């Protein structure tokens, strides 16, 4: 059972949880209700396990793609914003959190990956993936490298895999065919092959994870990385002279990043649903609540209409929304966790060499 | 709001042409460009700021620089003289079109021949008097017509219309009609129309006196 | 199977009146696309009017039509509609329907792309004027016309409704140097235009110049002989 009279919130460790905790201190000042923000490891896997038994946090934050599986298992409360509140957020962000016709979470912010480059090392970042090998050969002569990003999570390699034709689930005549998966077609194979060749020719290392790529870019050792808005604040601290721009094309086509909508769901087991609604509607989803989280770690393009004038002053956000314009909003169907687990294993096995590209993607299929 | 600039631009076959729209208080990259000929529906050129619509020739391209979106024609072709519109789809699901840009044929500057016409007797027979000033075959299109009745400035009592660019000599013609009641028309004597144009070193004035000959 | 859209329902309507436009689609399923109405007032730019923009059937409108216009669709007939109520003079325009479709759309209709197919447009005129034929007046050549050069003359076609009128000279024989200007809408609700022509100044006393005016809505055919004024 979840404790009555207070709020427990889970949010991923790469987000602005200290800023979110400041919104909870404002909530505690006005109402007396303590808000506890936690960032447990693998929380998108832990939440369905503890929530199924009636435990867990009052509120869970994650990108919208996992909430359909949570909703199918009955783990989420249907939210109840009135029409006036719904008119405060962009319509397409409400579409991201609809499952079986119902609203299952509050949209917070729109996220997309961008190419992040060191202007001192690279004033003209490349427009194509194809020219990165020659750039790396040039920078390696100077003790640098061209590109490092997280190869342990398929979210970061998906824009390249999807560029030439790869897809998750086929959508046709108003519904998905969950048996028609596009992880091993010609387009996906071409993208993953290009990634493996970058590794075979030592332009990247298969072991590179989030922490390693972040450290290398923020110390000026690599000229580019691929990351989302949450990472900009640590780059600001390192004083690297960085820019945010469009992901490179592959075979002449734009990279196709999955677009995520950071969203907040209310635990169906929570006895604090009224408090949770008040916190999310009247404290977080305000100009001053989003500002407080953003000052800690940037959210991206926040879903609240009244903030768009402020977003437009941030050129990193326009770049984020240009990459989102060339991408697709993730499905939220329950099969998404199985899709991600399959792509993650295929990328890791191919990049390491234990399997060829054809063998790995055939196993993901 | 999508501020399109310039409202009109003159160019020659083979020129590189640039048109820019500036988005205000917006982060959307859903920006499309359209071409429209007289009497016809618009035709899609670019979408998503920079994607070339299928079937559109390669000389058309879109780009984004901060809040400014630009359509580029690398080598202007004879079928490319037309009007172009930018368009944004906001995150609030509203559409906005730029004001439009006329791409027209550049030619040598040419001053207008100016004529003034007094109202006919058959018109005065009914109680209203129209005074017409004609500007014939000039270039460029920008021109200023000022009506003067006994050397007094007029405002709010005239309308003008312009023809399309001529198909051979690429010039414009303008017509301005000064409308007054028969009572007010006979209260005065000198009626003049003053023309200011780049092809004229000084404003030309054409005038007549009421009911002389 | 070609994609196309066909607007109908245009016509003349009184201020305060109502009019419903139709947009019939073929070659694609309208229910999987977004449908937009866009209008263009005479001589003016494109103005977006209304949309059905989402999988769930959400609609949006421009502020100038909000509360007066309603967009809707009949999936069984593959047709969309624009119901226009409390119409005003400013709503006079060519009304276009246009579709927006992206093959990768799902339950999320993201990203927003271009309007790739438009119809030919249907014309809506809001006015309380009655059918009226024009009165044609001469624009007599100036008596101080530059000699050995060129003189200007024409006819003024005033106070007619509705559009259009057509003007010729000498029954189509005289076409060189003719400029028939676009009509202007006077504050009275009636239109007016001029049609001029330049001719040699030495031919004013030897050649005949007649302008032929045709206003089909009122069955008015005028021939007006233009000549210098006598004193
Ligand atoms: O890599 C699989 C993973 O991708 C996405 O997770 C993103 C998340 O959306 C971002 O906010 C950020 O935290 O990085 C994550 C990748 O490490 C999907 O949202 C997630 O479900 C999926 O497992
Ligand atoms: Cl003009």
């Amino acid at each position: 059972k979840i404790e009555e009279g207070k709020l427990v919130i889970w949010i991923n460790g790469d987000k602005g949880y200290n800023g979110l905790a400041e919104v909870g201190k404002k909530f505690e000042k006005d109402t007396g209700i303590k808000v506890t923000v936690e960032h447990p490891d693998k929380l998108e896997e832990k939440f369905p396990q503890v929530a199924a038994t009636g435990d867990g946090p009052d509120i869970i934050f994650w990108a919208h793609d996992r909430f359909g599986g949570y909703a199918q298992s009955g783990l989420l409360a249907e939210i109840t914003p009135d029409k006036a509140f719904q008119d405060k957020l962009y319509p397409f962000t409400w579409d991201a959190v609809r499952y079986n016709g119902k609203l299952i979470a509050y949209p917070i912010a729109v996220e997309a990956l961008s190419l992040i480059y060191n202007k001192d090392l690279l004033p003209n970042p490349p427009k194509t993936w194809e020219e990165i090998p020659a750039l790396d050969k040039e920078l390696k002569a100077k003790g640098k490298s061209a590109l490092m990003f997280n190869l342990q999570e398929p979210y970061f390699t998906w824009p390249l895999i999807a560029a030439d034709g790869g897809y998750a689930f086929k959508y046709e005549n108003g519904k998905y065919d969950i048996k028609d998966v596009g992880v091993d077609n010609a387009g996906a194979k071409a993208g993953l092959t290009f990634l493996v060749d970058l590794i075979k020719n030592k332009h990247m290392n298969a072991d590179t994870d989030y922490s390693i790529a972040e450290a290398a870019f923020n110390k000026g050792e690599t000229a580019m990385t691929i990351n989302g808005p949450w990472a900009w604040s640590n780059i600001d601290t390192s004083k690297v002279n960085y820019g945010v721009t469009v992901l490179p094309t592959f075979k002449g086509q734009p990279s196709k990043p999955f677009v995520g909508v950071l969203s907040a769901g209310i635990n169906a087991a929570s006895p604090n649903k009224e408090l949770a609604k008040e916190f999310l509607e009247n404290y977080l989803l305000t100009d001053e609540g989003l500002e407080a989280v953003n000052k800690d770690k940037p959210l991206g393009a926040v879903a609240l209409k009244s903030y768009e004038e402020e977003l437009a002053k941030d050129p990193r956000i326009a770049a984020t929304m240009e990459n989102a314009q060339k991408g697709e909003i993730m499905p939220n169907i329950p099969q998404m966790s199985a899709f991600w687990y399959a792509v993650r294993t295929a990328v890791i096995n191919a990049a390491s060499g234990r399997q060829t590209v054809d063998e790995a993607l055939k196993d993901a299929q | 709001q999508m501020t399109q600039s310039p409202s009109s631009l003159s160019a020659s076959v083979g020129d590189r042409v640039t048109i820019t729209c500036r988005a205000s208080q917006s982060v959307s990259s859903a920006v499309a460009w359209y071409q429209q000929k007289p009497g016809k529906a618009p035709k899609l050129l670019i979408y998503s700021a920079s994607s070339l619509y299928s079937g559109v020739p390669s000389r058309f391209s879109g780009s984004r620089s901060g809040t400014d979106f630009t359509l580029t024609i690398s080598s202007l072709q004879p079928e490319d003289f037309a009007t172009y519109y930018c368009q944004q789809a906001s995150l609030t699901a509203l559409l906005t079109f730029g004001q439009g840009t006329k791409v027209e044929i550049k030619r040598t500057v040419a001053a207008p021949s100016v004529f003034i016409f007094p109202p006919s007797d058959s018109q005065l027979k009914s109680g209203t008097a129209s005074v017409v000033c004609l500007l014939n075959n000039f270039y460029p299109r920008e021109a200023k017509v000022q009506w003067k009745v006994d050397n007094a400035l007029q405002s709010g009592n005239s309308q003008e219309s312009v023809t399309e660019q001529d198909s051979k000599d690429s010039t414009y013609s303008l017509s301005s009609t000064l409308t007054l009641s028969k009572a007010d028309y006979e209260k005065h004597k000198v009626y003049a129309c003053e023309v200011t144009h780049q092809g004229l070193s000084s404003p030309v004035t054409k005038s007549f006196n009421r009911g002389e000959c | 199977s070609e994609v196309q859209l066909v607007e109908s329902g245009g016509g003349l309507v009184q201020p305060g009146g109502s009019l419903r436009l139709s947009c019939a689609a073929s070659g694609f399923n309208l229910s999987s696309s977004s449908i937009h109405w866009v209008r263009q007032a005479p001589g003016k730019g494109l103005e977006w009017v209304a949309s059905i923009y989402s999988y769930y059937g959400s609609t949006s409108y421009a502020d100038s039509v909000k509360g007066r216009f309603t967009i809707s669709a009949d999936t069984s007939k593959n047709t969309a509609y624009l119901q226009m109520n409390s119409l005003r003079a400013e709503d006079t325009a060519v009304y276009y329907c246009a579709r927006e479709y992206h093959s990768y759309w799902s339950y999320s209709w993201w990203p927003r792309v271009g309007l790739d197919y438009w119809g030919q447009g249907t014309l809506v005129t809001v006015s309380s004027a009655s059918t009226k034929g024009p009165s044609v007046f001469p624009l007599a050549p100036s008596s101080k016309s530059t000699s050995g050069g060129t003189a200007a003359l024409g006819c003024l076609v005033k106070d007619y409704f509705p559009e259009p009128v057509t003007v010729s000279w000498n029954s189509g024989a005289l076409t060189s140097g003719v400029h028939t200007f676009p009509a202007v809408l006077q504050s009275s609700g009636l239109y007016s235009l001029s049609s001029v022509v330049t001719v040699p100044s030495s031919s004013l006393g030897t050649q005949t110049y007649i302008c032929n005016v045709n206003h089909k809505p009122s069955n008015t055919k005028v021939d007006k002989k233009v000549e210098p004024k006598s004193c």
